[PDB]
């Protein structure tokens, strides 16, 4: 009998405890692993994949649920009009929940790193124009005009020539990691607001549709990192599984 | 093109005549890893049978160690404070009885769903760190890392978390650094029906690998509210005892 | 040496430092772990420009923009099964010119109110071609795929399609709408053959999974202002070296309009989407009588 | 008897879209068709937050 | 695009570990995959025995966690927390 | 090698001998640990006499006794954020001559019955100067400070001031006096701007912490018989490399009379205390539109 | 099954026990520690900082609580008058409770080493005079006159020229460490009494105030060391925290 | 369940069962059940002598 | 979980058992031992007087 | 407060009886003509 003292924590079951348990099957060798393509070895690999961002999360009925994946762009009065706004927080409850970056961010408390938001123009080849996609760092509210918005981190997107630009949301925060921003005290961890403005217009000739659509694809860069794995709250079930 | 881009024979020497003293006096007990690695009561959770506090057999205790004066004054000697914590939960009846009841401690980090009931689906703890332990078992001890998004925990946050105008309705947000609120510590009685024992879960927390930075004045007033330096203004007491006169003791 | 090498990570390229007090490696702790395939890499990104310079598979040639806008699924070219992965002891047949060739399925019409369609593989090629005969005649099947979805529209037309390859695309139902029926999709829905099946709820892909997050899977865009075709070279993915081609679909090809098709009146209203797929490195084993299903 | 399961030495291969609908039946991707909810929260307008 | 082609950047030493986003970190956390009822008067398992078919898709949290992928090879640490439906620890 | 290096003391200069039976270093024991910065060191004591020989910061010069009676906060000179400490990927702007200069705030009058005032930093410099414009325009802010509190009085005047820098000076309330109200201080009390705020209860510093123990923080004395000024060079302290300058005050400058001001009748009764502060190594990141708060 | 005997002390929870506990978060790496100035690595560093000593702990009301931090000095009759006395015990309930040395001493049972008590003169530049600050070693009661006091360890302080002197209270005790002296049996551990006497006077011309103040700052030397950490009793709360 | 607590000189002696001195944030204290074996602790040489 | 069998004698308190117990005071160094004359190191020294 | 935003010095005249305020050469032009009340106020040095 080796002398031994039991500390606090015996006979407890920590669900995330990494321990050695008794094997049920002695000398059981598993089925050999054949090579399966596409193996994932880190969730940040999934976070780096561009995934459709639901900027136009206005419709709710199932008939128009497909309209959430794209937001309209059309000819305007040429006064620097606002096209679309959304918060740049991947873990926030909103546009980013449709993204794999948003869904995987739901399973982690803290995130850090820059974000790729690719805006792809899905109008005609004869549809020309420019958009100012402005990312406002935290502190600046929703810009009233394009002049307010261009003071932040912004890109100018010729969608007449280049059908898809990426707006890199740079990692600009006080903290090294960001918790998930919420409507309250945790808005301290806001990434900011990303707003798309008509830099010139949406110009088409006769025969081309007057309204086009932009598909926002959201992702994260190589410097992205999630921390402190937690239960997700993007989707919740009040009923059991039959 | 710009070029601008141990006493020996104020160290006791300048005041008195001194002898040589071999000071074999260790300073190892005044370190942070000695002064702070002592478990103190930071949380008490009541799970009564008829009371209105937590009558459904579950409780969501927001992690806030400023609820008890001893450890709060200990850690509030500094502002910035980075450590790993040894969290111990001593569950017992309010009469002190050790009853054969099984509990589920669950760490619920911010963003994870706080359980709305005893039989909530958040108790499946597929990603949340959770402890299953009986009261007949010794108190559940878990090692909690330094989980803050900041480089240190911050018992005093001179500022506001959000932007915008800060009215009197948003004045409660002052001093609430979300680098310190780390979700809730959720306790349940594991079962569909109500537990037959009134239960008290006492949280004892010991900080290891402690690093603390900025020493402030201690707390010489009575604590009133958690994460709040508020003091009783009409009953401000001195830092120590008083004297009838200064020429006497 | 004192423990069986029988954990689930044996044979992998990563050394796992672990703790084990038992005879079996699977009893040990999780431990430590001592362009991107998931981002739909192109042929230029995969370093496979030599195999894509002109896409001629079998007696079939597709003329399309190569290399840059041509996607290799999961960064993996299709290949024949190795000796280590294969378990079937009989040597499989590799026709490679009669079955490895572009088959043109159908010409589904894209409308302004169109929802989208899915094709299950190799169920699409089950009952046509020498590939179909080999799939019906052999129990075991293994092949990659070169799906070339084609949708031509004029420069005054607009719209984009998400041409994506969804592996193990299990079809769910509405469950009676109220969710309390436990209904199952019919055989013509699960394995719709060459003519495919229209999506009833493209937002959830008729499976409860969002269409928005489909781009982790090997995907392509047929944004009409930029490209009129989508070439996805798809490897064989399964938990098994081989599988039945008649009762298991390795992947489902989703072709849905994320951006609706729109054009002014006067332009041609018939915008068809043509599905072309070439099996790659096809392998058929376990020969018996031919079975349709 | 509550079964809690922790997977070690994990290898996973093919990432799919997550589950944005409520689960109804085990080993079944069935969803409530008449109550399909969006992947996330909604907005009253797209020019506002 | 690595922050360089969009903005002007400073040098940042990213000592940010990716070890917590691995499968052995995201999935090595025990979750409720099965609950077995052995009541006294109920009709579920009244004879004191139960046969629970191994199917971890019965609870939404772990089912959605593992269903992020199709193919998934792992060894499992199975823990069975037996208790009374009132949570009591009975000598059984 | 078999454990993660993930305790709270990793990267520190002290080796901790410990006991660990687990995969994580933070699970281990507390273990063993295998002039003075807190005593308000002077510039002579810090070895920084070369940077203090004549205090000219920007286009501003203060004339004061140097080196011996000039305090560097916590023995640390202000410095730009290193690559290891910084997390924001955008390169910050460093104006360094338009924002790093002495700003003169106000001229608060010292009375015989005066209680004391506090100034919150950089809230004092939020809405004035190029520093104010940069703080309003940029989300992220990082700077040290060179606070030069000035109080001139004649040789027949007496009194001493505790000029101290209190980091994270959180303001508390009287809680209704009885301590049962849970009141919170208003915005004009927490962030009083350049004109500061008078202490209601200087004994507890309106925070429940004694004024007597304030000298652990970087402090100075304006004992009028000896010195008429207090120069405290203050570094940037935060748990973060950068922070918002509009809703977080890194420190609060306490200027309270420990010894009351007294003089005979005939001497000038207006004894003003002038606050001068120079930001040092200012760093602004996260540029957007200007916001007052 | 390795043979093992459980000793006394199993399943006990010693609050000060240093043990190894199960980590809740596997493979969680914390936020990297940025450099924060002023780091404390030992409480004796805090004990070595001069902190205002409340020698004049006579006033009690909140209006005159600021008068506790300083004690008056004024012109006398030139008879070696007594200015102020206080006990030299940092852990004793009294003048030293306002000191960080006193507060940190409240958390430790035993202390040893010498103490620095800096007396700073806060009168006018024209205020001259000398004070005899005498530290009486234990055994000697409160001195009746300055002649009784000068027999102990004392310093003579010209506050006309040097505005701040430090009286080093040397470590003179029978025991190697001192417990906290109390009014009773534990007065065995008294440090003694520190008394300030008018060595000559407080001399001012016309136009200078007739009463000045001395601010006592108390600290500990490099040889100081605290031992046997214990719960503090300097402040006690009879009410819970809401 | 009992709470042994070492209260060194100067530390507050608890005046009641529910005293705030039982938070033992610095005092060495033992939590142990009677069903557990007797609580054994190693006490050093603590005398100032 | 290292496999382990508890023998007879667990949770017993032998009063003369020489074992290792949990220290109440972490990193507590005692008062240094000054030289005191006449130290006894064996009771047979007392028996020889 | 308006004045301290420019080039300034702070002068303790209690201790140092004479300070010098250096008016630095800050102009658009390399040389300054003599400023006058009119068009030639372009060449102003500023205000002290
Ligand atoms: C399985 C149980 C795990 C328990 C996890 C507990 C997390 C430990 C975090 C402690 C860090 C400080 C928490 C809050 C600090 C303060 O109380 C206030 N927020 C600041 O006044
Ligand atoms: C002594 C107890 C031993 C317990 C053995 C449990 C076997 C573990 C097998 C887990 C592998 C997945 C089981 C079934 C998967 C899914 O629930 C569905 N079949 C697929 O939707």
């Amino acid at each position: 009998g080796f002398p031994t003292e039991l500390k606090p924590g015996t006979n407890q079951f920590l669900t995330t405890d990494d321990g050695v348990s008794a094997p049920i099957l002695p000398n059981f060798h598993p089925t050999p692993c054949i090579h399966i393509p596409g193996e994932v070895r880190n969730l940040l690999e999934l976070c780096q994949v561009e995934t459709i961002l639901e900027v136009n999360n206005v419709p709710t009925n199932a008939t128009s649920l497909m309209e959430r994946l794209r937001f309209p762009v059309s000819a305007q009065a040429g006064k620097g009009e606002l096209c679309a706004v959304f918060r740049a927080d991947p873990g926030r409850d909103g546009p980013w929940q449709s993204t794999m970056l948003g869904q995987l961010c739901g399973y982690y408390t803290q995130w850090s790193g820059s974000l790729e938001v690719t805006f792809m123009f899905t109008g005609s080849f004869m549809a020309t124009g420019k958009m100012l996609i402005a990312y406002t760092p935290p502190g600046g509210p929703l810009p009233k005009d394009r002049a307010t918005a261009m003071l932040g981190t912004h890109v100018i997107w010729d969608f007449g020539l280049q059908s898809s630009v990426t707006l890199v949301i740079p990692w600009i925060s006080n903290t090294h990691y960001r918790a998930h921003a919420r409507d309250g005290v945790f808005d301290y961890y806001t990434t900011g607001l990303v707003s798309i403005w008509y830099q010139t217009n949406y110009v088409v000739p006769i025969g081309a549709p007057n309204t086009a659509y932009i598909i926002a694809l959201a992702a994260a860069q190589k410097n992205f990192t999630m921390k402190l794995c937690k239960d997700t709250s993007h989707i919740l079930q009040t009923a059991s599984i039959q | 093109r710009v070029a601008d881009m141990n006493t020996q024979v104020t160290s006791d020497e300048s005041m008195i005549e001194t002898r040589c003293v071999l000071n074999s006096h260790s300073t190892a007990e005044t370190t942070l890893d000695s002064f702070f690695s002592r478990a103190g009561l930071v949380g008490e959770i009541d799970l009564p049978l008829e009371g209105t506090t937590n009558p459904n057999g579950y409780a969501n205790w927001d992690i806030d160690i400023t609820g008890y004066a001893q450890m709060r004054r200990k850690v509030e000697l500094f502002t910035y404070m980075r450590f790993d914590a040894e969290f111990t939960f001593v569950a017992c009846t309010p009469t002190g009885q050790v009853v054969p009841q099984l509990l589920q401690y669950m760490f619920v980090p911010p963003g994870a769903p706080k359980p709305e009931s005893r039989e909530s689906l958040a108790w499946q703890t597929a990603t949340n760190p959770s402890v299953f332990v009986k009261l007949t078992d010794p108190p559940a001890q878990v090692s909690v890392p330094f989980m803050s998004p900041a480089s240190a925990y911050q018992w005093f946050y001179d500022g506001y978390p959000t932007f915008g105008e800060h009215k009197q309705e948003k004045d409660l947000e002052y001093g609430a650094c979300p680098n310190n609120m780390m979700g809730t510590f959720s306790v349940r009685t594991v079962g569909s029906s109500k537990s037959k024992y009134a239960l008290v879960v006492r949280i004892y927390m010991r900080m290891k690998h402690v690093r603390a930075w900025i020493p402030r004045p201690m707390r010489n007033q009575n604590y009133l509210f958690k994460a709040n330096p508020n003091y009783a203004g009409d009953s401000i007491k001195p830092t120590g005892t008083s004297r009838n006169a200064i020429t006497t003791l | 040496s004192h423990e069986n090498s029988n954990s689930a990570t044996e044979g992998s390229t990563i050394n796992y430092t672990t703790i084990n007090y038992y005879k079996d490696s699977y009893a040990a702790t999780a431990g430590k772990q001592s362009a991107a395939p998931l981002k739909s890499p192109s042929a230029e990104a995969c370093g496979y420009s030599d195999r894509v310079a002109q896409l001629t598979i079998g007696n079939s040639t597709i003329t399309t923009q190569a290399a840059a806008n041509i996607i290799v699924g999961y960064g993996e070219w299709p290949s024949y099964c190795s000796d280590d992965d294969a378990t079937a002891v009989d040597k499989p047949t590799r026709p490679d010119v009669s079955v490895n060739r572009f088959y043109t399925l159908d010409t589904k019409l894209w409308e302004k109110s169109s929802k989208g369609w899915y094709w299950k593989f190799p169920d699409v090629l089950t009952e046509t071609g020498v590939f179909g005969q080999n799939a019906q005649f052999h129990y075991l099947y293994r092949s990659g795929f070169c799906i070339h979805v084609q949708c031509n529209a004029s420069k005054f037309h607009q719209g984009a399609l998400l041409v994506a390859i969804l592996p193990e695309y299990v079809i769910g139902t509405v469950a009676g709408g109220t969710g309390t029926e436990d209904s199952h999709p019919p055989y013509i829905q699960t394995q719709p053959g060459a003519d495919g099946f229209e999506l009833q709820h493209p937002y959830v892909l008729d499976a409860g999974i969002p269409i928005s997050q489909l781009t982790v899977c090997p995907h392509q865009w047929i944004n009409l202002r930029t490209n009129n075709c989508a070439t996805i070279i798809v490897p064989y993915m399964n938990t098994l070296p081989f599988d039945s081609a008649l009762n298991h679909c390795n992947f489902g090809l989703l072709v849905v309009p994320i951006s609706p098709l729109d054009f002014d009146q006067g332009a041609t209203p018939v915008i068809p989407i043509t599905i072309t797929l070439a099996p790659m490195c096809s392998e058929f084993a376990g020969l018996r009588q031919a079975v349709t299903q």
